[PDB]
């Protein structure tokens, strides 16, 4: 019933390049320790794994104690904690970790893994007690007395790498630190299709694509239980006498079958960890609206393709660089190809401007959605003056700096008519010359967005300094096709009978006790009645005015839902459209 | 900052 | 017993026969430890006790330190020496709410038990600057217990307090006050006379030191100088 | 614990000198350095951070201990393995560690990680450690006058030891080890790469060298170690998947510079810090557009500081120069007066004022200048690092940068983005700096130097530069000629003219891995075609500055780099000849 202790290796998606690596360092300096002294190098002997909660170090450290009790040759495996070192005795908290060093050497393959590592060795401060810099001082000792041929492998996972005395994280002692990311789309879609494998009606592929894609800031661990809030709830419909008997009423389970409803209920139902105290994640647009602007939307990912050289680069997302190897085959003082590659990014800008409305919340959650590699930096005012007496200046200048070390990066400004009023001058100059302080080449996206900006004024202006030239896009209002596709959807909720809808129906017959142990009215010349006064209704209107006539008539073609004469609801809504 | 401390280790040295 | 306690251990090869230029304040630093103990019977005829009280202020490198060390060595003797301890504004447990009051009633502790003493706290506006200023991080309390722990008036002992700083602008004006710091010393930056006196005491242990000329030379050419 | 010395500890090498001239030198010749009455110190401190060679330093006076007997005995303890169960044996053993310091007469005692042995006594600390620091002091204020025992202790974190050991007689001078800078990150690079079988060119160890602001020599020896791992990886694959040792021949395996690149990326920044402004010399992309005006500010600079002749009057360590060069040989006081006044009145006031058109490179001229003025001190007074909020006002942190230039000779005040500067700084801040530099000696070598894009003249005649010293002292950035622009697209139209059997990409292995044992075609791109498609590049970008010929030269290598596979490069130049229009 609970958690595994023979996972292998796998049941961990989206992390290969960190397994293959584990793997070299745990068998490569025990069979070639020729080719570590032919180079006058040491193989690394320490990992520290470090992410964000519920991102896969525990589950590697599980995977990998697994694959140590399997083979020809046995690697031992040392399990630690701060519970099972500190003691009250002066003198036995270190005595207990140099016998756990002296065990690990006697059995002499060896794995040694540290678990919330910054609780057994913080920071080393004077104003604690004497028992914490005596532990990482007893620890730096030993580290440094090891084996020196790769024998004992000393594996930390800390959840926080800052929390951890940096004496430790030096190479030497922990030489390699592996960053557990939160998943992106492949990483989900893997880790959702592991979850989704032993189960007997299984997800298909393009609901998977789906549900990755929707998934947006989902830890392993959130997803795992996204898949188990959806079992569960596909048990609680398919069988709902259960909740309410005492004892063991028989049941199959073979037919319970998982619905696409069940997992949209799910996804409802649960907060990530990365937002549970937060705000959430940039999502992409939004169901209705995607016929009035995607195609725009498509155009500006093409313009951002043609910029930042996104899909020719980013072939290999954190992907084993052991199967880049022996999947193709290198050529073999020629790094000038190196600069040509550097040279197509020319200083990167978009200048997204549009009418009032439009939809350009929506563009930039898409594109910052898009962009899941790049680092972004707001210099929305909602982050700017969030942190108070911290001046926005000390914030606009730390934004950029965390923008120009963490490359590729996008400096996304929403609101770029309203910041640039609502921003002292100042910044706009910080922000200015800190932008034509970088080299040509440098991958830093300043992306903008503006609600009926003054293209006068950005040739010349404020934003005279920054390089909106050739690279300014315009948002369009949306086209026919796309506000009668759009409108197409809500003409649907017009042709629904009442015994269509999912809606609360009662229930007359009561539950199956198991074994213990009309017509609908609507004239075809009325429902394009509805449709042509609907688009005429709808004449240069934005995607705000035209959602807005969408939220209307939706309230007023829901209302009368219960009727299978719906003439008096076209006639509300010509009405409603005049 | 000002936050107090374990009764000092028992130094227990019988063994 | 657990605290920073020590007396920094004096060597007998610092006294004003190693200082250059500062006279006069050796002359006051006589009549303030030195001859309260050597002519306990004069002052007692006047019913006077002597400043224990003393702030020397000025730029660094110009003998602060060295006249207090001098001033431990110098009436360490006749089996009477001079219990010297030095603390620090710049430590790390200095600013430490709590636990620096206690340090601080500890070392007055000591240095009342050690009957002649000299406390020569070495950066003072580090551990008393003024409570009108303009940082957060000001522990009023701990100016408060420093006020009150040093008293030239209610009859601790022979404990000299000294203070440190570069001036004495961002100490308390509440321990520059007849109890606290009678007295306030400049030590400057040395003049030509006062180089040519350093650089006489700096080289005069050599094996062929320099002639008279080539010091007077060397005095000039070093303006701007401490003696450091 | 090997047999390491020095000539394996780069960018430190003026240390040890004064390390050996401060400690081992009057230890073992006492005829010489007690004849001047200095005292060897009692207590001598290495700090820094992690990684910076302060044990390597240790480990090779204790290699120079190497030597012969009843000479720098030399004692290796640490912050453990002295400290016990019991309530004695640590400061017996300690007191005996003296003894035996004492035995020997001339000895050095080094503490390494010494605030393991003596951290901060207060009341969370324990009995013991505070009796060893009771110990520890009276022992070395214990130590006689005639110093032969030195006492060497190393900390990475110098305000956790206790205070009372950074007293006068104790631990009172100290060594700073910082993280090394370019210069010394190439030279242990170099000492990392000194015995491996195939060799790395010195050009690859310096670009090495430009990309780790921020490595210590722990971590330059990580990211070759990762290098050679990376390396193995990709020339024999076979390996990694075996369970079985495969016969494997180790001379084929070379360190290319991918290897380097994916290392790079393998290691952690370590606190990189990669803020700011960094001195970098221009790179070998736009170096055809900006060489020859770089070359007249460089000969502008010499002229001014006097560079031509002192480059930090041809010292940068005092020792090689006392064997290779022989001195010239009281009535010298008048000379050496003479001629040091004279040499330092060529210094009047250093101000430069670089002014060019927008976007005319003045970050790259910027960072190459101070890349050229490495010797110097800078100061960057940009708006990034002034507003960067150290809990201070800004006329205190131009004043604390100003301090700052003023105490480290020779210094430049390096203000970039000056027409921005102007605008963004207040003006009192701007009169307070005039007056830092009205109050200035004419002998001071603190140069000025301000890069401005379309700054207006009558600003730095008339207006609030009128009071800085910018009167003969602007250089004009020129918009590169035709020459430049031509050399410029050079290396374009040499990537076009490169067939696909000559760039390197990555294809799919489609044939089968050795499995070890176990133990002909033209570019069909005319001259003319060449030749047309240079006069348009040259007939485009007309009166073009830096970033608009960088414009240029990014749409035309994306166009060239689109069809990188195409044996027939007529699509392309097509593409070429109609995108300049
Ligand atoms: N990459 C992944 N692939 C598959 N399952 C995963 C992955 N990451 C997390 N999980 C699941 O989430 C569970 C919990 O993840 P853990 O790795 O134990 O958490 P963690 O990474 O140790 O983070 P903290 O700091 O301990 S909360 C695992 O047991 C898996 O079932
Ligand atoms: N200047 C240098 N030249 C060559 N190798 C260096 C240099 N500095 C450091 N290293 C390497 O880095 C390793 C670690 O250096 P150490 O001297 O042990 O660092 P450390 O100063 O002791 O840091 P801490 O405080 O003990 S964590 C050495 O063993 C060398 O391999
Ligand atoms: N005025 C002076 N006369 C003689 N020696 C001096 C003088 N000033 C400094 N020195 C020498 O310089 C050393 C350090 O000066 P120090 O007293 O630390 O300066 P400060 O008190 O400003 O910190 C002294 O030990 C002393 O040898
Ligand atoms: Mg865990
Ligand atoms: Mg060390």
């Amino acid at each position: 019933l609970g958690v595994d202790m023979n996972v292998n290796f796998d049941d961990i998606g989206g992390l290969d390049n960190y397994i293959d690596q584990l793997k070299e360092m745990v068998a490569l300096p025990l069979l070639y320790p020729e080719l570590y002294q032919n180079f006058n190098i040491t193989p690394p002997r320490g990992v520290l794994f470090h992410g964000p909660p519920g991102t896969g170090k525990t589950l590697m450290a599980r995977a990998l104690a697994a694959s140590c009790s399997s083979d020809e040759r046995k690697i031992t495996f040392f399990m630690r904690k701060g519970a099972d070192i500190l003691s009250k005795w002066v003198g036995e908290a270190e005595r207990q970790l140099r016998l756990l060093f002296e065990e690990a050497k006697k059995h002499q393959p060896s794995i040694i893994f540290f678990d919330e590592i910054d609780g057994l060795a913080p920071v080393r401060s004077s104003k604690q007690e004497q028992i914490h810099a005596s532990i990482v001082s007893t620890l730096l000792a030993l580290m440094d007395g090891m084996d020196n041929r790769g024998q004992v492998i000393v594996i930390g996972a800390t959840n926080r790498p800052d929390a951890v005395d940096p004496a430790l994280r030096r190479p030497g002692r922990f030489d390699r630190e592996f960053y557990f990311p939160l998943p992106d789309v492949k990483a989900r879609f893997k880790i959702l299709q592991i979850q989704t494998r032993k189960w007997s009606s299984p997800l298909s592929t393009n609901f998977i694509d789906k549900l990755a894609f929707l998934t947006k800031g989902y830890g392993g661990a959130d997803l795992r239980s996204l898949c188990t809030e959806a079992a569960l709830i596909s048990i609680q419909r398919s069988f709902p006498q259960i909740y309410r008997s005492n004892d063991k009423l028989l049941v199959d389970p073979s037919k319970i079958k998982v619905k696409v409803s069940d997992f949209m209920l799910a996804l409802k139902k649960i907060v990530p960890s990365s937002a549970r105290s937060t705000g959430s994640s940039p999502q992409p647009l939004p169901e209705l609206i995607k016929p009035l602007l995607a195609d725009q939307l498509n155009n500006l990912k093409n313009k951002l393709d043609y910029m930042l050289n996104i899909k020719d680069t980013t072939f290999q997302r954190n992907t084993s660089l052991l199967q880049n190897f022996i999947d193709y085959e290198e050529y073999s003082s020629y790094e000038f190809f190196e600069s040509m590659a550097e040279s197509q990014i020319c200083k990167p800008r978009l200048l997204i401007n549009g009418p009032k409305g439009n939809g350009q919340q929506y563009v930039g959650a898409a594109i910052l959605n898009y962009l899941e590699e790049f680092n972004v930096q707001n210099l929305d005012l909602a982050s700017l003056v969030s942190e108070s007496s911290r001046t926005i200046e000390a914030a606009v200048v730390q934004s950029f700096m965390e923008a120009k070390k963490r490359q590729p990066s996008v400096v996304f400004i929403p609101n770029l008519d309203i910041w640039i009023n609502t921003i002292p001058e100042n910044v706009i100059l910080v922000l200015s010359g800190l932008f034509r302080s970088l080299q040509s080449n440098e991958k830093i996206l300043l992306l903008c967005l503006a609600e009926n900006l003054d293209i006068s004024e950005v040739k010349n202006g404020i934003l005279s300094d920054f390089a909106f030239d050739k690279n300014i896009f315009q948002l369009h209002k949306p086209s026919k096709e796309n506000i009668t596709r759009y409108f197409s959807n809500l003409i649907e909720l017009l042709k629904t009978k009442p015994s269509d809808i999912p809606m609360k129906k009662r229930r007359v017959k009561p539950l199956p006790e198991l074994q213990k142990v009309k017509e609908l009215i609507l004239t075809p010349e009325q429902i394009k009645k509805v449709s042509a006064c609907l688009i005429e209704h709808c004449q240069n209107f934005t995607v705000s005015q035209l959602e807005d006539v969408h939220s209307s008539v939706a309230k007023i073609i829901w209302k009368s839902k219960s009727a299978w004469d719906k003439t008096g609801t076209v006639d509300e809504i010509i009405k409603f459209l005049s | 900052k000002s936050t107090g401390g374990k009764a000092p280790r028992k130094q227990l040295a019988s063994k | 017993e657990i605290a920073d306690l020590d007396p920094l251990g004096v060597d007998m090869n610092v006294n004003f026969d190693d200082i250059g230029g500062l006279d006069n304040y050796i002359d006051q630093l006589k009549e303030m430890v030195a001859l309260p103990l050597l002519y306990p019977e004069l002052y007692q005829n006047f019913n006077i006790t002597p400043p224990r009280g003393v702030l020397f202020h000025g730029p660094p490198g110009t003998g602060k330190t060295l006249m207090a060390r001098a001033l431990a060595a110098s009436c360490s003797s006749d089996e009477r020496k001079i219990t010297f301890f030095m603390r620090k504004g710049a430590d790390i447990l200095s600013k430490w709410v709590g636990e620096a009051e206690r340090q601080l009633r500890l070392l007055f502790e000591e240095a009342k038990k050690h009957q002649p003493s000299i406390i020569f706290f070495d950066e003072i506006d580090g551990l008393a600057p003024v409570r009108s200023s303009k940082q957060e991080q000001i522990h009023a309390s701990i100016v408060s217990t420093l006020l009150a722990l040093m008293d030239g008036m209610d009859n601790r002992g022979q404990v000299i307090v000294i203070g440190a700083t570069n001036r004495p602008d961002a100490v308390d004006p509440a321990l520059r006050r007849p109890g606290r710091f009678d007295r306030e010393f400049y030590f400057p930056l040395p003049d030509v006379k006062a180089r040519f006196k350093i650089l006489q005491i700096q080289t005069r242990k050599w094996s062929s030191p320099l002639s008279t000329n080539f010091i007077d030379k060397l005095a000039f050419l070093t303006k701007g100088y401490g003696g450091a």
